[PDB]
C-alpha cells in the first residue's frame, strides 16, 4: 500500500477486515399454483386497441422461460427490469394488456411518447416498470378483403391519463352546430377500422402487443419465480435473499413495532434496516456484520521485520494482546514504565522498539 | 443601529484629567485549538461490499488513497496543533502544600485530588456546559451491533465507513499540563518561561507586574488587601458569569456542531439517485444485466466521489481555519501566560 | 340539503408509503389536506351531487351509525362503473356492476369483492379517497372523539386499507342515507409538501405544512 | 424550467450546503468589518477649537 | 440598448448583499477614533478617555522611543512645519497618483470577473447539443431530453462548486488580512509599538 519495498518508522492505516459470509439464505412465501402465460399469449383473437384487455396475473408462480416457447416473437424489450433476470426476484402483482395495433405504430407504445395511439388509446406512465412484446400476426388477423373487426380511436376532445380505458361510442363534433346524433357535415365517427390486407408492406401489418406491467415491492408478495427456500438461521453471518432483496448481515430478533400494513423499515442512508419474514409473520434485524480498520505500527525496513496490528475500535473478541482506547493491539506487551512518544497509537499510548532481545513495547 | 453612547471630552491646551483610583479586571478568551479526527473508507462507503461496485472503482484512478492522505495530514495537523498550543512547558511543577499567595485565591482554577480526573472548577464549568455529540471514538460497535429503541446517528455513520479517531492527548493529560502551566506561573512568574524556575513570593511579582506598566511599586503594597478582594470578587464574579450564561462558548460549540453536520450530510447523501434508478447497488445488481448495472453503478459511483471530495475540500480549509487560530492560541499562551505583554489590546 | 361551513384544523395527515420509520423527520410531497382550509359541512335532511377534485376527503361524527355507503362515478346511472358497498355486521362486500340507480339511493371489469370485519368497528369515522394514475386509493381511521362539538384538534394519521387495480375517471360522487339525521365534512385535497414527524414507535404523531405561513416554510 | 428542476432534485443537497458556505462568507464580511472598525464604546467628537 | 453586466448578472440568480454598516456608520467609527487619538491619547483604548494637551502628548510619544522630550519643546513649531508638509505631501500624492490602491481594486476586480465567468459558463454545451433549456425541451423527446438535461446540471455543478470553492478560498485570505488590520488598529492607532518595522 506503500508501493516502496522499504517502509519507514511510524504507524500506517492499511486496510480493513470484514467477517465474510458463511451460508446463504433465500425466503419466499410458499405457494404452489402456475401462473397463466399460456391464455395471455396463445388466444384465438384479441381485443381492440380502445378496448384493450387487462389480465390481472396473482397468487401462483410466474416462470418467464415459457414465453418464447408460446408465442414466436424477436425481443423481450423491457424497460424497468431487464429479460434475464426475471426469474430471480419478484412483485406484488403483474398486469397483462393485451391488443393489436398497426406495424407503423409500435413505437408508440414506449413512455415519454405521443402521436394516435399514445394520445387517445393507449398511454404507458413516465415511471414504466415493465416489458413490451409485439409479433406478427399476417396469418391470424389478415383477411384478403380486409378485416374489419379491429378499430382504433383517433378522434377526442383531450389527452388520456396513463391507464386510462374509454370505450364510449358518440359521435365526434369538431364546430359549433351539434351533430344530433347524425353523422352530418362536420361530424366523424372516432373509431375506424385498420383494415388489414396480406398485400400491404411489412410497415402496415398487424401487431399483436402483450404489455406486462409489473409493480414494485410495497405490499406482501404473491406472485413470484420459482425458488428453493433455505430454512431461516439467526445470530451469524450470511448471505440473504428476501424477496429478491440481496444482501449481506447478521439477522436478531427485534422487538419493532410494525404496523400490519408495513413489510420493510428503512433507515437515514436509505438502507434496509429490519424486514418482515415471507412465510412466517416474524421481524427480523438486518446488522451488516463485523468491520473494522487495520493499522500495521512498525518501525524501519533497515532496523527490524516486526510489526504489531491495532484493530481499530473494537473490543476484539472477534478478530500479547492489549486493550487500549484506540481499539486492541496484538503483538506489542505493555510495561510500566513512560518514555517519551516514539509512535503515537491512541489515547496517550505510545509504541517503541526497544530491548526491555528487541522487542515492540507499548507504554502511556 | 447605534454605533454607541455620544461622548463629548473636555480637552483644552491647559488641561489634564488623571486618575485617583484603580480596578482589578478579569476577562475570558475562548479560542479553538483541535477539532475532531475523521476516517474515510472508500470501499464500504461507496459500494459498501459490493465485488462489482470494487471492480468498477479501481478503474477509477487513485482518488481514494490521496483523500486519506489528505485526511491523515488533518488528523495528524490536530494533535500536532494540540502539542504545540499545550505541551510549552518542559517539566511537571506542582503547587507548594501550603496555599497562601498574599491573600489571593487561586482555589476555583487550581486542581483538587478528590475527583479521578484532577480538574479545576471552572475547567468543570467549560466542560460541563459545552455538550459534546459523543462521537464514535470510544469503541461504540458493541452497542451498535445490540441495537436498542432506534438506531442512532452515530451507528449509522459506522456502518458507512465514516469513523473517528481518538485524539492522542487525553483531556487528563491536558489537564496536567494546565496545572504545570498555573504552578509554574504563581509561584515563579515569568521565569520558568525563559530557563529554569526561580520562586518569588506572590507580592513582590505583582509589585514587578504593576512596576512593568509604569505605576510604582508602593501603590500595591498599601492597597494590598484591596487588590486581593477586588481579584477574589473578580473569580466569584467569573464563576457566576459561567454558571448563569450558555452563549459564551459558541466557538467551542460551532466547532463541534460543523464537524456533526458534516458526516450526517456525508451520510443522508447517499440516499441520492444521482439520475440513477435507485439509490441501492444491489437493486440495480438484480434488476438488471451486466451492461446497464454497469453505467448505472458508474453515475452512482461518480455522485458519490462527487460528495466525498466536497467533503474532504471543505475539511481541509476548515483545517486551515483551525490552524491559523491554533497559532493564534500557542502565541497568546507564550505571551500572556509565560510573561508579561505590552501590546495594546493583546 | 343543509350547507355550512367550518375549518379543517390541521387533520388529515396519513401514512404516504408503507415503510416502516422511526424516529426521523420526512419531507413528501403527496395529494394531502392543506392546513387550516374550508371543509364543507352537509346536513342531510332533505339532492344533487359533489365535483370529485384531485381526491376528496370525508368525516362523519354520527354516533348512531346511519351511514352504511359511498358512491363514485361520472353520471351514477348505468354507464360507467360505479362503486357500491353494504356495511352491516356482517360483511363489507364490494359492488361495482351498474344497478340504475335513482335520485336518492337510500358491462366492464374490475369486480373486486371484499368479506371482511364491518369498517363502522362519541366516535370519528374520517376517509380519504385519491385516484392517480388508474390506482383508487383508501384511507381510514377510527377516533374516540369526546368533544363533539367540531374537528378535534390533534394528529391521527390515516391507515391504508384498500387499493384498486385499475378504475374509470372519476368526476362525481353521492352519499347513501338510511331511512326506517345525518351530517358529513367533506374536503378537497391539493397537491402540498409535508414534513412528518415520526416517534420511536413509527406512528405519524406531527406534521408541519410547507406553503401555509412563511414560518411553517422557515421549519420545512 | 419544471423539468429541471425535477431532474435537479435527484442529485441531494449539494445546494444546501453551497447556499450554506455563501451565508457563511456574508456574514463573515460583516464579522471581519466589526471586529476592524468598532473597537470604541463611545463615539467622542472634536471640541470646536481646532 | 445593450443589456449591462449586472442585469445579466441578476437576471441568472447571482445577487450581491449590501454590508450592514453603512458608510457613514465606518466614517463616525474613524471620525470617533480620530478624536479619541487626538485628544485623549493612549488612555481611552484602555478605560475612560482622559484629556490631555496635544503638546504634552507628542512629549510622552518622544519619550517612548527613548528621545528625551525637551527636544519636542525646544522644536515644536519646526515638528509642526515637518507634520504639516508631509500631510500636504500626502494630499499631493493621492491627487496625483492613482495606483498606490492596487490593492482593494483588486478585491473589487476577482469579485468581478469571477461572477462574469459564472455568466459565460452558461453559454457552453457540456456535451450535449443545445446550451438553451427550451430548444432541448422543444426538439426532443422525453428521454433524449432527459440526458441533454443531466449533461448540462452536471456542467452547471461544476462550475457552481468551483466558483464556491475559490470564494471560500478567498474569503480565508480576506480573514487574514481583515485579522491584521485589527490587530494594527488596536496596538498603532491604540498606542504606541515598539515593534519593528511594524
Ligand atoms: C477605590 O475603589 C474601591 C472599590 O473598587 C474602594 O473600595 C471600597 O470602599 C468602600 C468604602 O466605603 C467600601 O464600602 C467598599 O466595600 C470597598 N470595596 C471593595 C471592593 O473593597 C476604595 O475605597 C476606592 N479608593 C478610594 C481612595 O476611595
Ligand atoms: C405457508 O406456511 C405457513 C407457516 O409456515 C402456514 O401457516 C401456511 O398454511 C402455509 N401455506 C401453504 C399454502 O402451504
Ligand atoms: C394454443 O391453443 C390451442 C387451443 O388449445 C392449441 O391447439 C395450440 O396448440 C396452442 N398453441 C400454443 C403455441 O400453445
Ligand atoms: C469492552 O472493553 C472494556 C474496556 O475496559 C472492557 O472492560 C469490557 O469488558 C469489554 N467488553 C466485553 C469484553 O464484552
Ligand atoms: C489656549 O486656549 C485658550 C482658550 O481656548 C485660547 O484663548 C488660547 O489662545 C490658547 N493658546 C494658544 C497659544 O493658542
Ligand atoms: C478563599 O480561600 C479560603 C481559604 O482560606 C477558602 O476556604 C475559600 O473557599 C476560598 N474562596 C472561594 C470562593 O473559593
Ligand atoms: C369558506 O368559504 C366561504 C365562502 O363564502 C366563506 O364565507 C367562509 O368564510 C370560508 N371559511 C373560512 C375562510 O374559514
Ligand atoms: C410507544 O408505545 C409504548 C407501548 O404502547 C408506550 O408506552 C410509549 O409511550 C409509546 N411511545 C410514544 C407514544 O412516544
Amino acid at each position: 500500500t506503500l508501493k516502496s519495498f522499504t517502509v519507514e518508522k511510524g504507524i500506517y492505516q492499511t486496510s480493513n477486515f470484514r467477517v465474510q459470509p458463511t451460508e446463504s439464505i433465500v425466503r419466499f412465501p410458499n405457494i404452489t399454483n402456475l401462473c397463466p402465460f399460456h391464455e395471455v399469449f396463445n388466444a384465438t383473437t384479441f381485443a381492440s386497441v380502445y378496448a384493450w384487455n387487462r389480465k390481472r396475473i396473482s397468487n401462483c408462480v410466474a416462470d418467464y422461460s415459457v414465453i418464447y416457447n408460446f408465442a414466436p416473437f424477436f425481443a423481450f424489450k423491457c424497460y424497468g427490469v431487464s429479460p434475464t433476470k426475471l426469474n430471480d426476484l419478484c412483485f406484488t402483482n403483474v398486469y397483462a394488456d393485451s391488443f393489436v395495433i398497426r406495424g407503423n405504430e409500435v413505437s408508440q407504445i414506449a413512455p415519454g411518447q405521443t402521436g394516435n395511439i399514445a394520445d387517445y388509446n393507449y398511454k404507458l406512465p413516465d415511471d414504466f416498470t415493465g416489458c413490451v412484446i409485439a409479433w406478427n400476426s399476417n396469418k391470424l388477423d389478415s383477411k384478403p378483403s380486409g378485416n374489419y373487426n379491429y378499430l382504433y380511436r383517433l378522434f377526442r376532445k383531450s389527452k388520456l391519463k396513463p391507464f386510462e380505458r374509454d370505450i364510449s361510442t358518440e359521435i365526434y363534433q369538431a364546430g359549433n352546430k351539434p351533430c344530433n346524433g347524425v353523422a352530418g357535415p362536420n361530424c366523424y365517427s372516432p373509431l375506424q377500422s385498420y383494415g388489414f390486407r396480406p398485400t400491404y408492406g411489412v410497415g402496415h401489418q398487424p401487431y399483436r402487443v402483450v404489455v406486462l406491467s409489473f409493480e414494485l415491492l410495497h405490499a406482501p408478495a404473491t406472485v413470484c419465480g420459482p425458488k428453493k427456500s433455505t430454512n431461516l438461521v439467526k445470530n451469524k453471518c450470511v448471505n440473504f435473499n428476501f424477496n429478491g432483496l440481496t444482501g449481506t448481515g447478521v439477522l436478531t430478533e427485534s422487538n419493532k413495532k410494525f404496523l400490519p400494513f408495513q413489510q420493510f423499515g428503512r433507515d437515514i442512508a436509505d438502507t434496509t434496516d429490519a424486514v418482515r419474514d415471507p412465510q412466517t409473520l416474524e421481524i427480523l434485524d438486518i446488522t451488516p456484520c463485523s468491520f473494522g480498520g487495520v493499522s500495521v505500527i512498525t518501525p524501519g525496513t533497515n532496523t527490524s521485520n516486526q510489526v504489531a496490528v491495532l484493530y481499530q475500535g473494537v473490543n476484539c473478541t472477534e478478530v500479547n494482546v492489549f486493550q487500549t482506547r484506540a481499539g486492541c493491539l496484538i503483538g506489542a506487551e505493555y510495561v510500566n514504565n513512560s518514555y517519551e512518544c516514539d509512535i503515537p497509537i491512541g489515547a496517550g499510548i505510545c509504541a517503541s522498539y526497544q530491548t526491555q532481545s528487541q522487542s515492540i513495547i507499548a507504554y502511556t | 443601529m447605534s454605533l454607541g453612547a455620544e461622548n463629548s471630552v473636555a480637552y483644552s491646551n491647559n488641561s489634564i484629567a488623571i486618575p485617583t483610583n484603580f480596578t482589578i479586571s478579569v476577562t475570558t478568551e475562548i479560542l479553538p485549538v483541535s477539532m475532531t479526527k475523521t476516517s474515510v473508507d472508500c470501499t464500504m462507503y461507496i459500494c459498501g461490499d459490493s465485488t462489482e461496485c470494487s471492480n468498477l472503482l479501481l478503474q477509477y484512478g487513485s482518488f481514494c488513497t490521496q483523500l486519506k492522505r489528505a485526511l491523515t495530514g488533518i488528523a495528524v495537523e490536530q494533535d500536532k496543533n494540540t502539542q504545540e498550543v499545550f505541551a510549552q512547558v518542559k517539566q511537571i511543577y506542582k503547587t507548594p502544600p501550603i496555599k497562601y499567595f498574599g491573600g489571593f485565591n487561586f482555589s476555583q482554577i487550581l486542581p483538587d485530588p478528590s475527583k479521578p480526573s484532577k480538574r479545576s472548577f471552572i475547567e468543570d464549568l467549560l466542560f460541563n456546559k459545552v455538550t459534546l455529540a459523543d462521537a464514535g471514538f470510544i469503541k461504540q460497535y458493541g452497542d451498535c451491533l445490540g441495537d436498542i429503541a432506534a438506531r442512532d446517528l452515530i451507528c449509522a455513520q459506522k456502518f458507512n465507513g465514516l469513523t473517528v479517531l481518538p485524539p492522542l492527548l487525553t483531556d487528563e493529560m491536558i489537564a496536567q499540563y494546565t496545572s504545570a502551566l498555573l504552578a509554574g506561573t504563581i509561584t515563579s512568574g515569568w521565569t520558568f518561561g525563559a530557563g529554569a524556575a526561580l520562586q518569588i513570593p506572590f507580592a513582590m511579582q505583582m509589585a514587578y507586574r504593576f512596576n512593568g506598566i509604569g505605576v510604582t511599586q508602593n501603590v500595591l503594597y498599601e492597597n494590598q488587601k484591596l487588590i486581593a478582594n477586588q481579584f477574589n470578587s473578580a473569580i466569584g464574579k467569573i464563576q457566576d458569569s459561567l454558571s448563569s450564561t450558555a452563549s459564551a462558548l459558541g466557538k467551542l460549540q460551532d466547532v463541534v456542531n460543523h464537524n456533526a453536520q458534516a458526516l450526517n450530510t456525508l451520510v443522508k447523501q447517499l440516499s441520492s439517485k444521482f439520475g440513477a434508478i435507485s439509490s441501492v447497488l444491489n437493486d440495480i445488481l438484480s434488476r438488471l444485466d451486466k451492461v446497464e448495472a454497469e453505467v448505472q453503478i458508474d453515475r452512482l459511483i461518480t455522485g458519490r466521489l462527487q460528495s466525498l471530495q466536497t467533503y474532504v475540500t471543505q475539511q481541509l480549509i476548515r483545517a486551515a481555519e483551525i490552524r491559523a487560530s491554533a497559532n493564534l492560541a500557542a502565541t497568546k499562551m507564550s505571551e500572556c501566560v509565560l510573561g508579561q505583554s505590552k501590546r495594546v489590546d493583546f | 340539503r343543509t350547507q355550512s361551513y367550518t375549518n379543517s384544523f390541521t387533520r388529515g395527515v396519513y401514512y404516504p408509503d408503507k415503510v416502516f420509520r422511526s424516529s426521523v423527520l420526512h419531507s413528501t410531497q403527496d395529494l394531502f389536506l392543506p392546513f387550516f382550509s374550508n371543509v364543507t359541512w352537509f346536513h342531510a335532511i332533505h339532492n344533487p351531487a359533489l365535483p370529485f377534485n384531485d381526491g376528496v376527503y370525508f368525516a362523519s361524527t354520527e354516533k348512531s351509525n346511519i351511514i352504511r355507503g359511498w358512491i363514485f362515478g361520472t353520471t351514477l346511472d348505468s354507464k360507467t362503473q360505479s362503486l357500491l358497498i353494504v356495511n352491516n355486521a356482517t360483511n363489507v362486500v364490494i359492488k361495482v356492476c351498474e344497478f340504475q340507480f335513482c335520485n336518492d339511493p337510500f358491462a366492464n371489469n374490475c369486480t373486486f369483492e371484499y368479506v371482511s370485519q364491518p369498517f363502522l368497528m362519541k366516535n370519528l369515522r374520517e376517509f380519504v379517497f385519491k385516484n392517480i394514475d388508474g390506482y383508487f386509493k383508501i384511507y381510514s381511521k377510527h377516533t374516540p372523539i369526546n368533544l363533539e362539538r367540531d374537528l378535534p384538534q390533534g394528529f391521527s394519521a390515516l391507515e391504508p386499507l384498500v387499493d384498486l387495480p385499475i378504475g374509470i375517471n372519476i368526476t362525481r360522487f353521492q352519499t347513501l342515507l338510511a331511512l326506517h339525521a345525518a351530517a358529513y365534512y367533506v374536503g378537497y385535497l391539493q397537491p402540498r409538501t409535508f414534513l412528518l414527524k415520526y416517534n420511536e414507535n413509527g406512528t405519524i404523531t406531527d406534521a408541519v405544512d410547507c406553503a401555509l405561513d412563511p414560518l411553517s416554510e422557515t421549519k420545512c
